[PDB]
DNA sequence: TCGAGAATCCCGGTGCCGAGGCCGCTCAATTGGTCGTAGACAGCTCTAGCACCGCTTAAACGCACGTACGCGCTGTCCCCCGCGTTTTAACCGCCAAGGGGATTACTCCCTAGTCTCCAGGCACGTGTCAGATATATACATCCGA
DNA sequence: TCGGATGTATATATCTGACACGTGCCTGGAGACTAGGGAGTAATCCCCTTGGCGGTTAAAACGCGGGGGACAGCGCGTACGTGCGTTTAAGCGGTGCTAGAGCTGTCTACGACCAATTGAGCGGCCTCGGCACCGGGATTCTCGA
């Protein structure tokens, strides 16, 4: 009967995911999302597979960069947990809004 | 008599295809003669720089085959290449092993 | 059944110069192809806007040199300028 | 269709944050992240369909996605 | 008001609508569906009036009559039947040679209809029996000939498969006018469909190389047989190169509207001056099928895969009907009322 | 006789000749600060520019009345309408007399022995009507309320143009 | 059923507007910009920002349909700029007709009518606990009657001000006399 | 000018509701508030049948274009739909939260206007029986409704004295008729050009309105117009008479060029509230309230 | 040999067309400049210039002025949403900022 | 004795005197509007050139200018500018 | 003998400077700074005046934008006074470092 | 040396324009550092254009071209 | 809750220099005609994209339990602001000198262009070995003691 | 300070299909010779850029005082980790159909270029009127009581 003090599994998940390279979003829901929001700009399109792969790569890299800058803001605010106002501050400083 | 310009300068990247791409792209009216030689030299130096910095991590991860994780590490672990490639997403790239100050107990 | 143009063989040659005992996969070759095309088009665009700024109509090695010193950071710029000048001299000496 | 903005699950944002280096996450980041991802995918897909309909085809090749990302300022190496 | 501007709803009730046409009055709209269903709506209160599931076969052409009672059928087994708005029963039935494209009644008598096949000369029949009058066309080579009546019922304008127009009489075939248009520089091309106005004698030429020309029904009679007239107004597009599918007119010969065939679009020119003045849009990836203008009010009905959209001016509510003595001003209005 | 400096309607077109009132759009009534107390004070009003569409309500008013009171508001102010000569007194509209010509020399007068009254419409000595009767005693400054900006002058001399014939008056060389 | 000759068949009201429902710095008007810049966008906001519905105080009240922030303009109270003795004739006239007095004054020389000509700004009741006030501005001399706000006001609240008879406000320190 | 009584059609067990001719001009059936609608003739009083099957009272009854299909404004929040040639109670219109006083048809004869005592003028159908739209016009119950000549404008007559004119396409107010007094408007109708409306308000003073401008033109004097929904008609068969109900055992019939007191019919024993003319014949219908229960057809 | 009407008023425009076609030839944007592309482009430039000068002149009247100074252009660009999304990274000389005090600073 | 300079002062002056009949413009705002016109011209021409190079063509038609305007301008301003351009081309056509 | 409660003069200075447009750095020290750091890239240069004006405009606009984004960060951190770690966080999120 | 020309009130007035309520006492040193970095990164490209043109004078168009490459696009000159 | 005082806002008056308009005088736009080819149109092909089907199963899910963190209040202490007094170099008006920017004339040699001849880089077809996948096992970290 | 238990890194066995390499070849790059035009370089001139001198005052610098915020601490209660059974659709293969991208043959309609004539656009020189500057008094916001 043993349970870890909370935080250690988080730290080893951070090391284990920063080690390797893979894809972190399942490809069938992402493909249905791409077809879903492409439906409203032109009806009856027909995607290749590598285009879906390229969109997945670009979106994942953008999200990871946003989370790093958000965590810098939150550590500046003398806290630990990310709040969504930190995300809004980062997106307003960078110039995207 | 078939002295290719790559041999006549002692280079590796070809010069005729670079002159073809500078005539086809419509950059200006007339193109000189030393410009594609100069440009092939610059591109050779940049590619040699990136492969030289890739080889270290290629040997350090006990591998004999360069992978995109090696290219990601070799680009991001420098200072000046990290300014030249200011924002470029590399597929299957991965990130830096970074954990902040106050997170550890 | 059409011809596509790339840069695989030349990156392969430079790899065999600098590391004589290794090989490379396909994905890294495609990444290096895209990198070479990116740096090429950035330098060509900067040189063209310089040549139009100076009211002339010719792209020469002088404008390519000014484009490189404006574009790259320091140490890499100095080494690349030395490489280019050595290549120009060793080309025009045995014309 | 209505779903698949909610089909992006909720270990997945946790796993993206633990690739990014996040320790403890509150309970609003899920909907905030869904909103941000939807905005960004709109501003890519619109230019992709613009290049497609200008080229006079009926598919979306990879090169159009690379061109839209290149004009936004986020270059992608590995598909051109 | 004038030409429409805003979207204003739809009627997405009946599945698979295909064609549409109006009466003289502007309150009757039948729709030949994808399975023989002929549905009429209301316009003032907008309720479905009468479904006429006539054939097991799809319908490709219809036309209303002058009394507001009679219709005409065109299925994929060449069946032409007389209908009624009171009963809705089948009268006539026989088989043509296989293609039937479009029919048109005589304007000042509901005896005669003008029927057009694909690879034959257009044929005029009566409604008393199966009598048919053979109409001669000048070429008689490809036999891809279109024909229509004018407005008042004087002549029959025909259009061949080569680019020459004949003007015949409705019974005696009096060739009284003809003209060849200088189509670009070498090739003279065919005509898709010619339609006619309600005030005057203006009409349009819809070629197969995407140029609309404007003419009158008096200048050609003045030029006589084998004359060379000029277009009163040339209408074309250059940017998207714009193929066409359907042409019709405005209310009292004021403007000209023409639906497209690629981008699901509606364009509104001016017959008076001669410039484009408004572009409409809609769903980006549909396929425009049939466009009908409303004769006594600015309404346009467009079929694109079942959906019938009604651009209807977007009326704006206000005050002064509640209390007709209070005037809702905009700024300071000072005065004295009685001297 | 000069006009007032402060006891006047301010936003009217004040003319520099100091004998001519020029109006505005609306009934903003100037009261010139030299009027009767007792006895007799007669002056004439020479008319220079009277364009049409004007309601030149002329008569008597007190300094109790509003500056923005049109002449013809209450029991103190009197009324003489251009169209159909109508009186408007204590808000009572009764079509009284006829109109009036253009280009004459106007002028009103009250006769009160220190009361027996002559409140009667006066125009070149020609009567247009017996107006009213038996006022109270107070201050009656002359009141001008116009509809246009009409150039109308004023007279004070003893040698009148068309005075009321055999008039008991006082010259304006004493208190003005 | 056809046996009720019943009363309440008189209205005495020209305004039968009342229906069954009675539902109760990103912009320019909340900036620190000069006044006519806000005065332009005043009319583009006020045509759709607020609404008029039935209130328990006196008939119809003013329930706004937008979350107004503190400090900004809302709407203009405009109409016939009457001059000061026609007021008394209209008092006698609307005493004869039986309709109340709608007269706010810009200054003590010229008043502004609302009953004959105006806008939807007439539906503002008096209260002794307001959340708005009034300032007159100078749009090129042509002055106006524009109403600001005081505090942060949400969706579904009546807007009032002091006009300076027992009042139907029920204030904590009410005056109960509107003179 | 010489209208003479032919037949007296009595027999209503309660107060006679309304006399309405056939729209094609051959019937004069008369109903009553006794939940019973009889089918009487117009030229000899030819009787057919009595409608039975209601639950509460009857205010208005209507017709068809072929004068067979029927409907009545029933006072149990319903409008039961009927027929002459079959007699089956066809449908029953729900959707009311108060009593119903009047209903009519467009000339295309497939819509039902419903100005009921729930004060929101709904728009009902005949083919489907469906409430299309709603005109929340007045805070007072509806006295009468009417379409115009083609079927494009609806007038609103109510207690407050606001004769508004309403759109049919999207249903909005266009104009509000106003007055210094507040009389209850009883029963108005349009003109054969749609540009004139005779006002019948409870003030003992009739009015005729210029529609396109908004003023009153020609009136009457010396009449009793005080209590109920007093009806008005037209007459072009004889002179330009104005057939109207009357409370003093008369029938108010005078001409509008003359505006005088020239002819006064008499014979009723209660307040006359419903009159109508045959569209071609010299037949003027007349039926007073509960203490009369008779029909007097004065024929020229 | 006759009179020559220009290409600036044959389409009913104000910006020149020959100068735009010369700047598309003398730039090496591509080889062969098309038929009506400079007309289309000059119309677009006209529309944008009219759109910004409307707001500029309106603010210039509302500050009780008659000429225009670049503070008005700063206000007219930075007030609207669409032009602020277009002109992102631009420093107008003599420009100035927009009044924005935070919520918690003032008492 | 000076070399001529290309400018846009007269054209800005004309459009200003069409849309505001009284208000004048100083020197510095004229220089700013000159730079703004040159800037938007550079962006649109560059994007159209990159498109026509992508699609294996050699010709900048009007269609590439339309696609460049649709890619570059945000939303409603593009929806107005496309219609203004198409109206201008149609008036120039006949 | 009167002194304001501290803050009011700061607020009216904020309003007074956001009203008008001027140049906030004296031009002689800025000109000597430009010549001073231009000395090390090429000896014996010779500036025009308008180039000095252009450099002054660009530097002043850049500093004002940096201070606005820094104050957004500091108000996010539930404080008032700007610290230099806020400047470093803003410059690291924007991508310049 | 003469980096002291950017004095203490000037950074204070720039922060008053920026909309700042209260300032500590390290921002001056940080601000002089950031300003010196930015002016170096502009004047480097201006001097590069001037040396390529074979002249001895820095003009305005060279500074405008360097600011265009940085991505800031100053108007009002040239 | 009140009064004395201190900045802003508005009005009247002067006056002056830079927008505004006139005048003359040049370069390139325009039309009218030629000549060559870029792209539209049609017809055939064959292969990636979309759909049906079924089996197995990693994991997504929902629900228990604690505990470390977010937050709110209290103190205190320290340091940035507001004002007054003394000082020094920013700003302006002012003149003198000459170095490089700007323009013209005149050779002239550097790249475009056309063809003829060849070799090298690309698609396609076969073996093979770095790594992916199992088994087994020291030991090392963590929370309990 | 010391101990039991899982997870991970280290060491070997087995398969396997991407990677490396060998071949035919066609098309794009090099060699020779010419035209003329953009640029290289001398040559002159004139004004804008540097340099200084003297006077005035607006701004800068330096002290003195205090109250308002930054931060440390402490109490508490709660929202989010960590672990355990299930069920479900994600994923892998196998089979099947076809719309649509891609090549290929022809032609004709549209854009580049040459010479002249015009005429709109730019350079230069008066001239006033809208704003620059400044004294005066009403209004409005502050803060101690």
């Amino acid at each position: 009967p043993h349970r870890y003090r909370p935080g250690t599994v988080a730290l080893r998940e951070i090391r284990r995911y920063q080690k390797s390279t893979e894809l972190l979003i399942r490809k069938l829901p992402f493909q249905r999302l791409v077809r879903e929001i492409a439906q409203d700009f032109k009806t009856d399109l027909r995607f290749q597979s590598s285009a879906v792969m390229a969109l997945q790569e670009a979106s994942e890299a953008y999200l990871v960069a946003l989370f790093e800058d958000t965590n810098l803001c939150a550590i500046h605010a003398k806290r630990v947990t990310i709040m969504p106002k930190d995300i809004q501050l980062a997106r307003r400083i960078r110039g995207e809004r | 008599k078939a002295k290719t310009r790559s041999s006549r300068a002692g280079l590796q990247f070809p010069v005729g295809r670079v002159h073809r791409l500078l005539r086809k792209g419509n950059y200006a009216e007339r193109v000189g003669a030393g410009a594609p030689v100069y440009l092939a030299a610059v591109l050779e130096y940049l590619t040699a720089e990136i492969l030289e910095l890739a080889g270290n991590a290629a040997r350090d991860n006990k591998k004999t085959r360069i992978i995109p994780r090696h290219l990601q590490l070799a680009v991001r672990n420098d200072e000046e290449l990290n300014k030249l490639l200011g924002r470029v997403t590399i597929a299957q790239g991965g990130v830096l092993p970074n954990i902040q100050s106050v997170l550890l107990p | 059944k059409t011809r596509k143009e790339s840069y695989a063989i030349y990156v392969y040659k430079v790899l065999k110069q600098v590391h004589p005992d290794t090989g490379i996969s396909s994905k890294a070759m495609s990444i290096m192809n895209s990198f070479v095309n990116d740096v090429f088009e950035r330098i060509a665009g900067e040189a063209s806007r310089l040549a139009h700024y100076n009211k002339r109509s010719t792209i020469t090695s002088r404008e390519i040199q000014t484009a490189v010193r404006l574009l790259l950071p320091g140490e890499l710029a100095k080494h690349a300028v030395s490489e280019g000048t050595k290549a120009v001299t060793k080309y025009t000496s045995a014309k | 269709l209505r779903d698949n903005i909610q089909g992006i699950t909720k270990p997945a944002i946790r796993r993206l944050a633990r690739r990014g280096g996040v320790k403890r996450i509150s309970g609003l980041i899920y909907e905030e992240t869904r909103g941000v991802l939807k905005v960004f995918l709109e501003n890519v897909i619109r230019d992709a369909v613009t290049y497609t309909e200008h080229a006079k085809r009926k598919t979306v090749t990879a090169m159009d996605v690379v061109y839209a990302l290149k004009r936004q300022g986020r270059t992608l190496y590995g598909f051109g | 008001q004038n030409y429409p501007e805003e979207a204003d709803g739809t009627l997405d009730c009946i599945s698979m609508a295909l064609t549409c046409t109006f009466n003289r009055w502007g309150t009757l709209l039948a729709v030949g569906c994808n399975d023989g269903r002929i549905v009429i709506w209301d316009f003032l209160t907008r309720g479905i009036a009468k479904i006429i599931s006539a054939h097991i076969h799809p319908v490709c052409s219809l036309c209303w009559s002058r009394d507001g009672h009679k219709l005409v059928s065109a299925s994929t087994d060449n069946i032409v039947s007389q209908w009624d708005v009171l009963s809705g029963d089948c009268d006539q039935r026989f088989r043509f040679p296989s293609p039937i494209l479009k029919v048109q009644y005589h304007p000042r008598d509901q005896n005669k209809v003008l029927v057009c096949p694909m690879k034959s000369a257009p044929v005029m029949l009566t409604l008393s029996d199966s009598k048919h009058v053979v109409l001669p066309v000048d070429d008689d080579s490809d036999l891809n000939v279109v024909a229509s009546f004018d407005r008042r019922g004087e002549y029959i304008y025909t259009g061949n498969a080569k680019g020459k127009i004949l003007v015949l009489k409705t019974d005696s075939q009096d060739l009284v006018a003809s003209f060849r248009v200088t189509t670009g520089t070498s090739n003279t091309t065919a005509i898709k469909s010619i339609e006619f106005a309600r005030k005057g004698s203006c009409f349009l030429i819809n070629t197969a190389d995407r140029i609309i020309r404007v003419y009158d029904g008096r200048e050609i009679l003045t030029c006589g047989r084998d004359g060379e007239p000029e277009p009163m107004q040339k209408l074309q597009d250059l940017v998207n190169r714009t193929p066409w599918k359907k042409c019709c007119f405005s209310g009292d010969g004021e403007y000209i509207v023409a639906g497209s065939a690629r981008q699901h679009a509606l364009y509104i020119w001016e017959k008076s001056i001669g410039n484009l003045v408004k572009i409409l849009h809609g769903t980006r990836g549909e396929l425009l099928l049939d466009v009908a203008w409303h004769p006594v009010r600015p309404i346009i009905a467009s079929i694109s895969s079942g959906v019938v959209s009604i651009w209807a001016q977007n009326q704006v509510e206000n005050w002064s009907a509640f209390a007709p003595d209070f005037k809702e001003l905009d700024e300071n209005v000072e005065y004295e009322e009685r001297e | 006789v000069l006009l007032a400096l402060h006891d006047r309607a301010p936003q009217l077109k004040i003319s520099d000749d100091r004998l001519t009132v020029v109006g505005e759009k609306g009934y903003s009534m100037v009261r010139a600060s030299h009027g009767v107390r007792k006895g007799a004070w007669y002056f004439e009003i020479t008319v220079d520019e009277m364009p049409p569409d004007t309601a030149a309500r002329l008569g008597w008013s007190q300094p109790l009345g509003n500056l923005q009171a049109p002449l013809g508001y209450d029991k103190f102010s009197y009324s003489w309408r251009s169209k159909k000569g109508t009186k408007f007194h204590q808000s009572i509209g009764k079509h009284y007399s006829s109109g009036y010509g253009q280009g004459d020399v106007l002028g009103f007068y009250i006769n009160l022995p220190e009361p027996h009254s002559e409140i009667i419409f006066y125009k070149n000595g020609v009567n247009q009507g017996v107006a009213y009767k038996d006022i109270f005693e107070g201050v009656y400054f002359p009141a001008i309320s116009l509809y246009k900006s009409c150039t109308v002058s004023i007279n004070f001399g003893p040698c009148f143009k068309y005075p009321p014939k055999d008039l008991t008056y006082r010259p304006m060389s004493d208190m003005g | 059923a056809r046996a009720e000759v019943h009363l309440r068949k008189s209205a005495f009201d020209m305004f039968n507007f009342l229906a069954s429902k009675h539902r109760q710095a990103r912009r320019a008007t909340s900036m620190d910009l000069p006044m006519p810049m806000r005065f332009r966008h005043l009319k583009k906001t006020s045509k759709e920002a607020v609404g008029v519905y039935r209130s328990p105080i006196h008939g119809r009240g003013l329930f706004c349909k937008r979350n107004i922030d503190a400090g900004e303009m809302v709407i203009e109270y405009a109409g016939i700029v009457i001059r000061s003795i026609l007021t008394d004739k209209r008092e006698k006239y609307y005493d004869s007709k039986g309709i109340g007095c709608y007269m706010f004054r810009i200054d003590d020389s010229e008043v502004v009518d609302a009953t004959m000509h105006g806008n939807a700004a007439r539906f503002i009741n008096h209260s002794c606990e307001p959340n708005c006030y009034s300032r007159v501005i100078n749009i090129d001399g042509q002055k106006h009657i524009v109403i600001f706000a005081m505090r942060k006001i949400y969706r579904g609240e009546e807007l009032t001000y002091d006009y300076k008879l027992p009042c139907n406000c029920g204030a904590k320190k009410c005056r109960k006399f509107l003179n | 000018p010489n209208y003479a009584l032919k037949f007296t059609l009595a027999g209503h067990t309660k107060a006679v509701s309304s006399v309405k001719f056939s729209p094609n001009g051959e019937w004069l059936a008369s109903s009553s508030a006794d939940k019973l609608i009889k089918i009487w003739g117009a030229y000899d009083g030819k009787f057919e049948k009595t409608i039975s099957g209601h639950k509460l009272g009857i205010s208005d009854v209507a017709w068809s274009s072929d004068s067979n299909l029927l409907v009545s404004a029933s006072d149990d929040k319903t409008l039961k739909i009927w027929d002459v040639s079959s007699g089956k109670c066809l449908k029953t219109l729900k959707g009311h939260s108060n009593y119903v006083f009047c209903c009519n048809f467009n000339p295309q004869s497939n819509l039902i206007v419903s100005g009921s005592f729930d004060e929101s003028v709904r728009i009902w159908d005949v083919k489907t029986g469906k409430c299309l739209k709603t005109l929340p016009a007045h805070s007072d119950p509806v006295s009468a409704v009417h379409f115009n000549r083609d079927g494009s404008l609806i007038v609103s007559s109510s207690y407050d004295g606001l004769c508004r004119i309403w759109d049919t396409a999207s249903g909005q107010c266009l104009k509000t008729l106003i007055d210094d007094d507040n009389p209850p408007v009883s029963f108005v109708k349009f003109s054969p050009n749609g540009k004139y409306i005779l006002a019948a308000t409870l003030d003992n003073t009739l009015k005729l309105w210029d529609y396109s401008k908004g003023k009153c033109l020609k009136t009457y004097t010396g009449h009793k117009n005080e209590k109920y929904c007093i009806f008005a008609n037209f007459s072009v068969t004889g002179g330009k008479w104005i057939v109207s109900g009357s409370e003093d055992n008369l029938v108010y019939i005078w001409n509008l060029q003359t505006k005088e007191i020239v002819q006064k019919l008499q014979g009723h024993t209660d307040v006359v509230i419903s009159t109508a003319c045959h569209p071609t014949e010299n037949i003027i219908a007349s039926a007073a309230l509960e203490n009369d229960k008779t029909i007097k057809l004065w024929k020229s």
